[PDB]
């Protein structure tokens, strides 16, 4: 098993389709929580306080939220943009809402040089510290992105569900291991 | 493509100095540069540490 | 012109720093006026919009519970009224010091 620790989960990304078309010009005009410029972009900006999240409202009715924790929450909150646009007076309704990303990061408590890494999973990594100071692993099983860093720090992108993040997590534990 | 070419002769050569001659910025030519390495997937050295000083110190 | 040119990351050049008054402006905005960014921007002409969006970024991580309480403390939206008590504020703070 690891050491103790499991990686914790830094943000959530999520679509919901509402079964409509919409007037962004109105919404932006009656929301207090939302920004909208039409001259320049296709949808409608807004954010909730709690769960602490965006949402993204095109025109052609798909949304896009941002900034949960959690499935859970991201759900949760979809459904308060969806509340918040029928109240605007549109017939807005939940519908084939999906999870489609989040992030996940963890330490192993003792640094890492990123050198031997990169001369040893060359078919992976990246070491370009002029251009970035981590180190950039591309994972297979599952279809996940690790970066590593020399702190011991690791950061994990790229998942549909939490199980995927975990399981990259205990794939790459016996390589940072070794 | 000829900075990667230096690199396999294990060549020093760092990246401004050929960024000087191309009207470039630092994102957009790593970003690019990121690009077509991933897009080939082709092996290419890094810039080995002790390489790089025996240019740099005789220009002085 | 010589081949030691340094390259590195320009793109965080100095921007003007906040002011506690303007952040005070900034709540009241909240309370007044709500969360578009371009608004904002708009009755903040020497902040734009992307200097709105980093000021809530900076704002969100420690005081949130002040954004809802300004939120919450709603008062009538006028956009003249708002310049006027800025530069008044503004000028305030210069004779104060």
């Amino acid at each position: 098993g690891p050491s103790g620790i499991v990686p914790q989960l830094q943000n959530i990304v999520s679509t919901v389709n509402l079964g409509c078309k919409l007037d962004l010009k109105t919404i932006a005009l009656r929301a207090r929580n939302a920004e909208y410029n039409p001259k320049r972009f296709a949808a409608v900006i807004m954010r909730i306080r709690e769960p602490r999240t965006t949402a993204l409202i095109f025109s052609s009715g798909k949304m896009v939220c941002t900034g949960a924790k959690s499935e859970e929450q991201s759900r949760l909150a979809a459904r308060k943009y969806a509340r918040v646009v029928q109240k605007l007076g549109f017939p807005a309704k939940f519908l084939d809402f999906k999870i489609q990303n989040m992030v996940g990061s963890c330490d192993v408590k003792f640094p890492i040089r990123l050198e031997g890494l990169v001369l040893t999973h060359q078919q992976f990594s990246s070491y370009e510290p002029e251009l970035f100071p981590g180190l950039i692993y591309r994972m297979i099983k599952p279809r996940i992105v690790l970066l590593i860093f020399v702190s011991g720090k690791v950061v994990l992108t790229g998942a549909k569900v939490r199980a995927e993040i975990y399981e990259a997590f205990e794939n790459i534990y016996p390589i940072l291991k070794g | 493509c000829v900075l990667i070419t230096c690199r396999q002769h294990n060549w020093p050569l760092t990246m401004g100095a050929i960024c000087t001659l191309l009207y470039a910025d630092l994102d957009v030519f790593s970003s690019t540069y990121m690009q077509i390495v991933k897009l080939l997937g082709l092996d290419v050295p890094s810039l080995c540490l002790a390489e790089l000083v025996k240019t740099y110190c005789s220009s002085f | 012109g010589s081949t030691t040119t340094y390259s590195s990351f320009r793109k965080n050049y100095y921007s003007k720093p906040w002011s506690n008054k303007e952040t005070d402006m900034f709540f009241l905005a909240i309370s007044m006026v709500g969360t578009d960014f371009s608004m904002i921007g708009q009755l903040f002409p020497h902040r734009a919009r992307i200097e709105i969006k980093n000021k809530f970024k900076r704002e969100e991580k420690t005081n949130g519970w002040r954004i809802d309480k300004a939120f919450q403390e709603k008062r009538p939206f006028d956009f003249d009224f708002f310049a006027h008590l800025l530069q008044k504020v503004l000028a305030e703070e210069e004779k104060r010091k």
